[PDB]
RNA sequence: GGUGACCACGGGUGACGGGGAAUCAGGGUUCGAUUCCGGAGAGGGAGCCUGAGAAACGGCUACCACAUCCAAGGAAGGCAGCAGGCGCGCAAAUUACCCACUCCCGACCCGGGGAGGUAGUGACGAAAAAUAACAAUACAGGACUCUUUCGAGGCCCUGUAAUUGGAAUGAGUCCACUUUAAAUCCUUCCGCGAGGAUCCAUUGGAGGGCAAGUCUGGUGCCAGCAGCCGCGGUAAUUCCAGCUCCAAU
């Protein structure tokens, strides 16, 4: 009901194959807003479905009345899963990434070395 | 020379004393309004020939 | 009278260099002497061992006498007598127990009473006269 | 080597001559006068008005006409005109060196709680501030010591969020309306 | 032949060089190993390959100086990369998470980066800033007005108390959201969360310099105090204590 989000500063980037601009979420003593529902009340407001939006930024200053942040619009998905970073689409089930865990890649990857070109060894890995 | 059997002669036989409790004391900047308040605009009274903030009567 | 000249920068400036070899503040600063013969090598404190508790015979006006260590400094194996400050902390420290020494406040005047003795305690096996003489922390064990 | 940003400078001078009395009786006064919440509260405000005055002094010693002088000099005097202290276009510098503390501290926000009725009491007003009641223009402000810019001045008001101002009355109101509610309903 | 008291040459440095710093009426004085620039060294020297580009140390060759495994024939050693430990020491952080930011190398949009960022430790230090406010009482007072004063009307006040009283809030805790990479932290907020006996401010002082008691206990040239001046020998304004106050807080 009170919610109202006003956005500033938009570019029509054509070598980006994008829209974007700063979101200006007003909202009362009601809390925040989640990025869900500012996807969906922003996909309505530009008529793109809320699939091809991404939202990060978002910081709420004094008083609870306001809260800035950035979110933009590629004009297909198919774009969004490329020129898009990895943090923002594995931010909603779309895709993520491996649970190695970084020392186990450097544990690993200082083997390997160790053993020559037998490929049998390299696989043998950790 | 000396015996330093002597060490610590004074501290051992003045007989201890409880240090009481009442107030809480304010603090702050509320220690501060009580402050000049209580000397300056409240009992600023008939001069007694000068003070004595912390003396006897 | 002074040079006053105006092609005068180094008679001055060498004059007012060699005519501080005569100032004492700098010829302690700047020397060598300072650095070689304070026990605290340059050092704000420093550790020694309470190697024994010597009491020393204050000045003639006050008489009293003031209970200090007799220290053995870590890092020369310097000796040194610290006066124990405040009443019956003597009493605290025993032999052989490391002690944190700083100094009195002089610099390297002795203080006052306590004829010839700079230094003075702080720390006893890393506690604090301040605490135990308060009684907050105890002795450890 | 890092990113980050260092540039941290102390806001205050401590006196020299430690405890004159003549200079404690002073800054007491000021420490009453108007709530403040502490003694170096002033010597920050002593320490602020130091720089302006050596700053106009600096240029007091300047030959007139000068480039710097004039746009120094209205750049510094906007800047007090702007927080309400030289008025109506005083604006010739001068001027600037006849001023006291009192001034930079009348614009403080906390005297500007009771100065406008709003608090009733100048420590209400340091609490008040504090206590997220009060607001100015849009923003809910926490801080006593904000200098007021003259322009928002009339827009000190009680915050839209705030038990007086409306809506959710504290939370002592509402345990013993629910005292009454609950406990005797 | 060249240099020299316009101080060479010799010695020293708690000397990597600048850019700056804190101090500061003007002038200096000391510090600058300190992230920016410039130099050097990877235990120490020398020589080396290789390389445009190195005399390259996360190469090697000895030697010297160090040090590991051993089947005793031999073999592998370089934290002044990041973490960590030991020793030294007055004196200084986690075997943390990550390429998401800035950038770099590659054959390269795609990997990697202890370069770097992010957490943790962290009174090195700087900023802001709670530790209560207010009404009515009870009073304790003091400028109008009223009273010769004693008294009273009261616009003014302020002290303590009763807390009489509810109002307001945060420190916490914790639904929820953001953040971010995932957090965390911050900012947002639902819900709980102040009557002191609590949600509890300390460190030095209290002769003077120097703001603050010839208040009260005890010791009696002892203990002890005291940066200097000094106090202590039977009423200590000075020691150890109690209560009160002061400065910053
Ligand atoms: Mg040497
Ligand atoms: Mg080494
Ligand atoms: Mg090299
Ligand atoms: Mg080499
Ligand atoms: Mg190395
Ligand atoms: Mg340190
Ligand atoms: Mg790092
Ligand atoms: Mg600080
Ligand atoms: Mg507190
Ligand atoms: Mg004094």
């Amino acid at each position: 009901d009170t919610v109202t989000i006003r956005t500033r500063k938009f570019m029509t980037n054509r070598l980006l194959q994008r829209k974007q601009m700063v979101i200006d979420v007003l909202h009362p003593g009601k809390a925040t807003v989640p990025k869900t529902e500012i996807r969906e009340k922003l996909a309505k407001m530009y008529k793109t479905t809320p699939d091809v939006i991404f939202v990060f930024g978002f910081r709420t200053h004094f008083g609870g009345g306001k809260t800035t942040g950035f979110g933009m619009i590629y004009d297909s998905l198919d774009y969004a899963k490329k020129n898009e970073p990895k943090h923002r689409l594995a931010r909603h089930g779309l895709y993520e990434k491996k649970k190695t865990s970084r020392k186990q890649r450097k544990e690993r990857k200082n083997r390997m070395k160790k053993v020559r070109g037998t490929a049998k060894a390299n696989v043998g890995a950790g | 020379h000396g015996s330093l059997a002597r060490a610590g002669k004074v501290r051992g036989q003045t007989p201890k004393v409880a240090k009481q409790e009442k107030k809480k004391k304010k603090t702050g900047r509320a220690k501060r309004r009580m402050q000049y308040n209580r000397r300056f605009v409240n009992v600023v009274p008939t001069f007694g020939k000068k003070k004595g903030p912390n003396a006897n009567s | 009278g002074k040079c006053r000249g105006l092609r005068t920068a180094r008679k001055l400036r060498s004059h007012r260099r060699d005519h501080k070899w005569h100032d004492k503040q700098y010829k302690k600063a700047h020397l060598g002497t300072a650095l070689k013969a304070n026990p605290f090598g340059g050092a704000s404190h420093a550790k020694g061992i309470v190697l024994e508790k010597v009491g020393v015979e204050a000045k003639q006006p006050n008489s009293a006498i003031r209970k200090c260590v007799r220290v053995q400094l870590i890092k020369n194996g310097k000796k040194i007598t610290a006066f124990v400050p405040n009443d019956g902390c003597l009493n605290f420290i025993e032999e052989n127990d490391e002690v944190l020494v700083a100094g009195f406040g002089r610099k390297g005047h002795a203080v006052g009473d306590i004829p010839g003795v700079r230094f003075k305690v702080v720390k006893v096996a890393n506690v604090s006269l301040l605490a135990l003489y308060k009684g907050k922390k105890e002795r450890p064990r | 080597p890092v990113a980050r940003s260092w540039v941290c400078r102390k806001t205050y001078v401590t006196p020299r001559r430690p405890f004159e009395k003549s200079r404690l009786d002073q800054e007491l006064k000021l420490i009453g006068e108007y709530g403040l919440r502490n003694k170096r509260e002033v010597w920050r405000v002593k320490f602020t008005l130091a720089k302006i005055r050596k700053a106009a002094r600096e240029l007091l010693t300047l030959d007139e006409k000068d480039p710097r002088r004039l746009f120094e000099g209205n750049a510094l005097l906007r800047r007090l005109v702007r927080i309400g202290v030289l008025d109506e276009g005083k604006m010739k510098l001068d001027y600037i060196l006849g001023l006291k503390i009192e001034d930079f501290l009348e614009r403080r926000l906390q005297t500007q709680v009771f100065k406008l009725g709003l608090a009733k009491s100048i420590h209400h007003a340091r609490v008040l501030i504090r206590q997220r009641h009060i607001r100015v223009r849009k923003q809910v402000v926490n801080i006593p010591s904000f200098i007021v810019r003259l322009d928002s001045q009339k827009h000190i008001d009680f915050s839209l969020r705030s038990p007086y101002g409306g809506g959710r009355p504290g939370r002592v109101k509402r345990k013993n309306a629910k005292k009454g509610q609950g406990g005797a309903g």
